[PDB]
RNA sequence: GGUGAAAUGCGCAGAUACCGGGAGGAACGCCGAUGGCGAAGGCAGCCACCUGGUCCACCCGUGACGCUGAGGCGCGAAAGCGUGGGGAGCAAACCGGAUUAGAUACCCGGGUAGUCCACGCCCUAAACGAUGCGCGCUAGGUCUCUGGGUCUCCUGGGGGCCGAAGCUAACGCGUUAAGCGCGCCGCCUGGGGAGUACGGCCGCAAGGCUGAAACUCAAAGGAAUUGACGGGGGCCCGCACAAGCGGUGGA
């Protein structure tokens, strides 16, 4: 059902717009640096147009990965 | 020729053949074969008992040169893909991790027409 | 763009009492400011068609407020048409 | 490498795979959604700047100023031309290999135009909701994007699906009307000939716009129904095939 837990709720609470807040928004990528699908994330119809120019930023300074290789795991 | 511990496995599984290149912690070609040099002729190549053969011919070059641990690293999706990294855990070589990066463009290249 | 302030000028500075927010005059004025601000924007951006659109809803809106005026009084047109120097 | 299978092709001047560096062009993965915006063609990597449209709120302002528009003016994907740049990858024409009875194709390995930028042309389209443009009226239900509020819900603007009334040839439409009325526009008037000819008009050109007739046929059409049929699928059965025994075809 994909049913663990969408990552709105595995939080406090916190600006979108914060570029360098790594901590929060490396649980917004994948094993992948693939900016998590709208279901994973369980972000609203604004947020998640929010959160997209974000780690589109936050990319660019590095900080967060433009994509990963795999673990099997 | 010399002796290395550690090396890394490459793998690149194409439709028509299955390639495994291995090499040391930098990524030096110490030996590398595909299917089409056991002795596979055509469309023979791709077959995951090509695959699995590969990764023997390959990894007995490899253990001529002392071979003792592997990390693998696999290109692509093919047949028999995962057929040669399980052809690798069975040849005598501790697998350390296996890892995917499959060339993934971010859309620059328009393909060709077969798409 | 515009702001508040500058645009309050050309406001006050035409209106017939004070706070006529709009009256025809203020109308007939705040797009000749808009409508400048544009032909500059485009005299350079030339491949900008798309805002030669708004020009002209623009170009054109001014022009009915005019005959407007041209209609309901004559002479607070001929002091509009002065004040703000246009035709051409 | 490539395919149904293969050869042209590239590699013992060292290819592929493999690590590190470098240049150059073209597009923008995940977020990307039945989602947004725009008048339309059309538009998504990220930043700033110059701007257009638009909705919500308070109802403060002038005070019918409003609608539509023949012709004129401007915008208009793709290919196409013109001068000059650019050319990674794709790729008409073209060069080969394979398939086939033959293959000027489907499949494979290269290849110029061209797609890319500019600046001027070209000005067509299944340019498509195939529904020109405004306003007023007529059950609602869920979904979805976006505004405002005393946010259990109320109320604006959008995009979708199902349905009242009613329309309709039927399909289907269905408060996003193809429902009920008002204004204005352009358009149709049987199929072929034909988007041709004649003439004017536009462009450098390729061509476009406007646009007939003579003659010939009783049709050309639209939805919809029962079948038949598919190298369309879904579900069953027969010694239909397979698993087994024995023969014919030969004498
Ligand atoms: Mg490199
Ligand atoms: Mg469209
Ligand atoms: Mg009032
Ligand atoms: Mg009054
Ligand atoms: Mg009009
Ligand atoms: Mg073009
Ligand atoms: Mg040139
Ligand atoms: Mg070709
Ligand atoms: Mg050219
Ligand atoms: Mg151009
Ligand atoms: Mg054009
Ligand atoms: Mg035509
Ligand atoms: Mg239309
Ligand atoms: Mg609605
Ligand atoms: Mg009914
Ligand atoms: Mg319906
Ligand atoms: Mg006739
Ligand atoms: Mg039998």
């Amino acid at each position: 059902p994909s049913r663990k837990a969408k990552v709105k709720a595995t939080l406090g609470e916190f600006d979108l717009r914060d570029y360098r807040n790594v901590e929060v928004l490396k649980r917004f990528l994948s094993e992948t640096g693939k900016i998590l699908p709208r279901r994973r994330t369980g972000l609203s119809a604004k947020e998640q147009r929010i959160l997209a120019k974000t780690i589109k930023r936050a990319r660019i300074l590095g900080l967060l990965p433009f994509t990963e290789k795999l673990v099997r795991k | 020729k010399r002796q290395v511990a550690s090396g890394r496995a490459y793998i690149h599984a194409s439709y028509n053949n299955t390639i495994v290149t291995i090499t040391d912690p930098d990524g030096n070609p110490i030996t590398w074969s595909s299917g089409g040099v056991i002795g596979y002729k055509g469309s023979r190549k791709g077959t995951p008992y090509a695959a699995q053969l590969a990764a023997l011919d390959a990894a007995k070059k490899a253990m001529a040169y002392g071979m003792q641990s592997v990390d693998v690293i696999v290109r692509g999706t093919g047949a028999g893909r995962e057929q040669a990294i399980r052809a690798l855990q069975a040849s005598g070589l501790q697998v350390k991790s296996i890892v995917d990066d499959t060339p993934v463009p971010h859309n620059g290249c328009r393909p060709k027409k077969k798409f | 763009p515009i702001t508040k302030e500058e645009k309050q000028k050309v406001i006050q500075e035409f209106a017939r009492f004070p706070g006529d927010t709009g009256s025809t005059e203020v109308q007939v004025a705040l797009l000749t400011l808009r409508i400048n601000r544009l032909s500059e924007h485009l005299k350079v951006h030339k491949k900008d068609h798309h805002s030669h659109r708004g020009l002209l809803m623009m170009v054109g809106q001014r022009r009915r407020l005019l005959r407007y005026l041209q209609r309901e009084d004559p002479e607070r047109y001929r002091a509009l048409i002065e004040k703000l120097g246009i035709r051409g």
